[PDB]
């Protein structure tokens, strides 16, 4: 009871001791990996007909 | 894994003879079966196949007709009966499995032999042996009649070694897969119609018989033989 | 006053944390993304049909080198296909039948399951003697098995109904780590690219991100109002996407510890059962009760795709490594490989 | 002389009998074409979801109606196209045929697996009863010549009497009187299965009062949809097999027994159970 | 097969093979009856077991018709997330005591233990993957609750109550309210048999309903109903 809830408060400063960054890096971060391997995604980029093996 | 095989001696010609493979240690009911012999200064020669639930029959059209070939899968036994002995027969029977699925090793365990006396695409190795020393890299070459590389990206070649005295061990399937149990210094390699066998360092458990075959279609035929002796 | 001293402490440290988070939301994900060229329209078609279950399809992965499935199926079933020519390799027979999740191994050498007996069973495909057979049983999870999932050959880890996860050594057969921290049943597993990490979704309506090596947890994830049944890695690893039961997705930034956008529309009703991503991470495939999977693209939240030929509910659902089919299972014994 | 199976004189009245013939047929045609193809349709999504031979039933109902027009206009005017005078009956008859066989094979099927709690199989039934069908009616292909005035009607001349009265009552017991028995025998067998097995949970009380009377309000419906189905079939097949023995039997005796529009009037009936068939035996509401 | 290598060949009739295996070994499990038995704490369900960790399987055989049993009760997770696993099943046996009209519960002194047993048929009854699995109902125990009846009344569990006191009627005004809990009166069937002895009455009550199910099972989609 008690220790369970120095655990949790434990857990729950412990999470408060991280360094977050902003979320437009995030966003853009996101959007530059995805920019990044688009030529490489064969379901976003339907590759020939030849080169599928499920054919 | 275990195949024993039994039913050899001398035989009178023209008579007949039956053949038993037994074998112990291995799910039987689920591999396909070779007879392959060997004349007694020759290389290897397919002899006959039956598939995992004996639905697939092949014989090589010399003994076609001859020879027939059964399982009795319940008591774990593989039979040949050879009806019509020729003098030509003349060999030491041996028995090996096969599994096939995609990936498998097909022709990994080879039986210890049945020696019997009575009183399509070519496979070429050139150079007959190599005298070779310990401790230098040796390479082999095979020449295939067609080429084996088929539409789907697979070739189909297999190396196979046999020590004095032994029966023939799986080095290597498909021209590059490296069998199972088999040290890192074999290496396979080449092309659709022409292909190389390279070791690395050589050791004094290698010196023996190599030998290429094909499995692209039946019959299988079996290279001539390169001796490493030394 | 021990009791109501610490409940206020975890209170205003949770209000703390919430306010911290809060004070960093700069814009919206949805407003950075307001100029990318949309991806279109996603036509696919079933190039493969796979078929040979007699029951329910309950979970499937795919093999790294990207052509060979195993499925689970609870007439007692698992079915390793080809999926090129559409060829069964294997067909395991499990000793239990209510097998709730399956997983391939990354060598390729394992396959293991579990489900209702509270156990995972871990087969060995690459045997001498030519059978597959149960190489080891992992027990000492007192509920149900929800998910499993290889690190290498010796590694894995495991959700189970009792709220715990669990990652194991199989040489020894035991577990080497326990963790805990969640309320309520816990039902999906993710593993990080490089396996230092890994994502659990449970029915507490929570996700949480758990260190490997350690043992504790590093960041808890909130946002859903039903419980969690999916959950994937966003294939860069720095952000996760979530499929719960209100008909909502959504997807969560590990280093803001936020989430960025939801995926949900009014047409849907129904809660989600899979969850996958592209290989660029463009495309957000969700499974759903609405016997049909849904196509997102996950930048700007707004269906490019549909997936109709189930005639139940889709159970499971993958992407290849190398990102070329779509495999989805369901509830009609029918698995279907799309591009 | 010979008897014209759909021409007369209608001396009578002129103008107003062929409209109602007309009137009947037509309406006949229609509502059994949108009934079948309904039944076909719906069926066709039931495959999806239960997987009888319940589809060679409306198959071959819809192969009956086919042959309706032809009797319309020779029932127009008096003479017979003397080509088709060689297959309309032929299709008539195969498809009555077969109908009566898929039904005695329905009922069949329904007793075996209500008793016992192969798809290649039933295929084999299906071809099986189509060719018996076919080789029995094949009698009625080449046999029925167009002769004139007994005008050119369409008649039948066997050539030997013992050659007529044998396919008579080989047809008429092959193909009414043994799957009339086996429909009978199947579905009393259902009957008494569920009487027993109702018996059985009634002796130790698994019932309840409120509860038996629901019970009963369905071993009610049970036992009228059942003997609906055994008494439908000898109301809607009886009198065309009557009215065969009585041909046969005015063929040798030359007595006016038939009344002149009496055929058309039996074929006509015959022709609805072709339009009842597919509300009896599809029963999805 | 023309354009296929011999490798290929063989591992397809190996495929082929394996389908016929697996065809065999599903034509077979289609014949076993599955009973999915259910209960409260308690209930008295280990004697039903007797008669005739995870999920427990029980398998036996009565006149040549093979039962598959699985006993649930070793889960303690919420039921809304494997209850699913279970449509398809032949029959629900749901377990009763007919003694805890005056027992509390052991948790809450204040709720019924009677009040929580009819809580749970009435959740698994009205489930949407129940809606047409017929419920075999034991209520066990029946000769320890004409016993306690004589000094204890049962409006201590049905304050509503208005009878005479006696076993004969007791019994059946439980049996009422626990089959007007259903819903679906027409599309599902609850069956009661108060247990408690004897040779092979249990084994053959499960044995006639089991039958009845099949029956109108075999009705339904068969084509009459
Ligand atoms: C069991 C038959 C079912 C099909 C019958 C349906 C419609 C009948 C239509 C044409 C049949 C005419 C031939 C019958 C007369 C037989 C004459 C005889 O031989 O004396």
């Amino acid at each position: 009871s008690i220790a369970q809830a120095r655990k949790l408060v434990e857990q729950l400063k412990m999470e408060a001791n991280i360094d977050r960054i902003k979320v437009s890096k995030a966003a853009a971060d996101l959007m530059a990996y995805c920019e990044a391997h688009a030529k490489e995604d064969p379901l976003l980029t339907p590759v020939p007909a030849s080169e599928n093996p499920f054919r | 894994v275990q195949l024993v095989e039994s039913g050899g001696g001398l035989v009178q010609p023209g008579g007949s003879r039956k053949l038993s493979c037994s074998a112990s240690g291995f799910a039987f009911s689920s591999f396909g079966m070779h007879w392959v012999r060997q004349a007694p200064e020759k290389g290897l020669e397919w002899v006959a196949y039956i598939s995992s639930g004996s639905g697939t029959i092949y014989y090589a059209d010399t003994v076609k007709g001859r020879f027939t070939i059964s399982r009795d899968d319940p008591k774990n036994t593989l039979f040949l009966q050879m009806t019509s002995l020729r003098s030509e027969d003349t060999a030491m029977y041996y028995c090996v499995r096969s599994i096939y699925y995609y990936g498998s090793s097909p022709f990994d365990f080879w039986g210890q032999g049945t020696t019997l006396t009575v009183s399509d695409i070519v496979m070429t190795q050139a150079t007959s042996s190599v005298p070779v020393t310990p401790g230098e890299s040796v390479s082999i070459s095979c020449r295939s009649s067609k080429s084996l590389l088929h539409s789907n990206g697979n070739t189909y070649l297999y190396w196979f070694l046999q020590r004095p005295g032994q029966s023939p061990q799986l080095l290597i399937y498909r021209m590059s897969n490296l069998a199972s149990g088999v040290p890192d210094r074999f290496s396979g390699s080449g092309s659709g119609t022409a292909f190389t066998l390279t070791i690395s360092r050589l050791e004094a458990e290698d010196v023996g018989v190599y030998y290429c075959m094909q499995h692209l279609e039946y019959p299988l035929t079996f290279g001539a033989g390169t001796k490493l002796e030394l | 006053s021990e009791l109501d001293q610490l409940r206020q402490e975890a209170e205003q440290l949770k209000n703390q944390i919430r306010d911290a988070r809060k004070a960093c939301a700069d814009a919206t994900l949805s407003q950075i993304t307001n100029n990318i060229d949309p991806v279109g329209r996603i036509q696919m078609r079933t190039r493969r049909t796979l078929r040979g279950h007699l029951a329910k399809i309950y979970a499937m992965h795919w093999g790294t080198d990207s052509r060979l499935l195993v499925s689970a199926s609870q007439d007692g079933k698992l079915i390793i296909w080809d999926s090129y020519t559409t060829n069964k390799v294997h067909a395991i027979p499990l000793r239990s039948s209510w097998v709730m999740t399956c997983a391939y191994a990354p060598s390729g050498n394992y396959v293991a399951c579990g489900g209702l007996d509270n156990i995972c069973s871990i087969y060995n495909l690459k045997t001498r003697e030519g059978n597959v057979r149960v190489s080891r049983e992992l027990a000492g999870h007192t509920g149900y098995l929800s998910c499993c999932r290889f690190l290498d050959d010796n590694q894995i880890v495991t959700s189970s109904g009792d709220t715990t996860c669990a990652l194991w050594d199989i040489e020894t057969g035991q577990q080497t780590t326990t963790f805990t921290g969640h309320t309520g049943d816990v039902m999906s597993l993710s593993l990080a690219p490089d396996t230092r990490l890994f994502v659990s979704g449970a029915c507490d309506a929570s996700a949480k991100l758990w260190d490997v090596r350690e043992g504790m947890c590093r960041q808890t994830f909130t946002g859903h109002e039903s419980d969690i049944n999916a959950i994937c890695f966003f294939p860069n690893g720095n952000a996760f996407a979530t499929g719960s039961d209100d008909a909502t997705c959504r997807l969560f930034d590990l280093r803001a510890d936020q989430e960025l956008m939801t995926y949900s529309h009014d047409n849907i009703i129904c809660g989600i059962t899979s969850v996958s991503f592209s290989k660029s991470g463009r495309l957000l495939l969700a499974g759903y009760d609405d016997f049909n999977c849904n196509v997102w693209d996950a930048l700007k939240a707004d269906r490019a795709g549909v997936l109709a030929g189930h005639d139940n509910r889709v159970s499971c659902l993958g992407v290849t490594d190398d990102g070329m089919a779509v495999a989805t299972g369901s509830w009609d014994s029918f698995l279907k490989i799309w591009n | 002389t010979r008897f014209p199976f759909f021409s007369d004189v209608k001396g009578d009245h002129r103008l107003v009998l062929a409209a109602v013939e007309t009137t009947v047929l037509v309406l006949i045609f229609a509502v059994s074409l949108l009934g079948n193809v309904c039944a076909l349709v719906l069926v066709a999504r039931r495959r999806r979801r239960g997987a009888c031979l319940v589809l060679n039933l409306f198959c071959a109902d819809l192969l009956f109606i086919s042959a309706i027009p032809l009797v319309l206009a020779v029932r127009w005017t008096e003479a017979w196209g003397p080509v088709a005078c060689h297959l309309l009956f032929y299709v008539m008859t195969l498809s009555g045929s077969v109908t009566i066989l898929t039904l005695a094979a329905v009922s069949l099927e329904r007793m075996v697996c209500i008793v016992h709690l192969g798809r290649r199989a039933r295929a084999v039934l299906l071809a099986l009863i189509w060719g018996y069908s076919a080789v029995a009616a094949l009698p009625l292909c080449v046999f029925f010549r167009v002769v004139p005035q007994r005008i050119s009607i369409c008649t039948l001349i066997w050539p030997t009497i013992p050659g007529e009265i044998s396919w008579d009552v080989s047809f008429v017991t092959l193909n009414f009187l043994v799957p009339g028995l086996v429909i009978v025998i199947s579905y009393s067998k259902i009957l008494q299965i569920t009487k027993a097995s109702r018996k059985r949970l009634t002796v130790s009380l698994a019932y309840s009062e409120s509860h038996q009377i629901r019970v009963s309000q369905q071993d009610f419906r049970l036992f009228r949809t059942l003997f609906l189905l055994m008494v439908s079939f000898f109301i809607m097949w009886s009198p065309i097999i009557i009215t065969i023995l009585l041909i046969l039997i005015q063929n040798f005796k030359q007595d006016l027994v038939i009344w002149p529009s009496l055929f058309f009037w039996v074929v006509a009936f015959t022709f609805a159970n072709s339009a009842l068939n597919p509300i009896l035996y599809n029963m999805t509401l | 097969g023309c354009t296929l290598s011999a490798e290929d060949k063989a591992a397809v009739e190996r495929s082929k093979m394996i389908d016929r295996n697996l065809r065999e070994d599903g034509e077979k499990a289609a014949r076993e009856v599955k009973l999915l038995l259910l209960g409260a704490g308690e209930s008295g369900k280990s004697t039903i077991v007797k008669q005739m960790t995870g999920i427990v399987e029980t398998h036996f055989t009565f006149k040549d018709l093979h039962f598959k049993m699985f006993d649930v009760g070793g889960q303690r997770s919420e039921r809304k997330k494997w209850i699913h696993c279970f449509e398809g099943v032949t029959a629900i046996i749901f377990c009763v005591a007919l003694s805890d009209y005056d027992l509390v519960l052991a948790e809450d002194e204040e709720m019924n233990r009677m009040h929580e047993s009819m809580k749970l048929f009435d959740s698994i009854c009205n489930n949407k993957w129940f809606t047409d699995t017929s419920i075999i109902l034991f209520l066990n125990k029946k000769d320890l609750f004409e016993e306690k009846i004589k000094k204890s009344p049962l409006t201590i569990c049905y304050p509503e109550y208005a009878g005479s006191n006696t076993y004969e009627e007791a019994a059946a005004y439980i049996q009422c309210q626990f089959e007007d809990l259903n819903k679906r009166k027409d599309t599902k069937e609850i069956y009661t048999h108060f247990t408690c002895a004897t040779d092979t009455k249990n084994v053959q009550f499960v044995f006639d309903a089991v039958t009845d199910v099949i029956i109108k099972n075999n009705l339904k989609d068969c084509g009459l109903f």
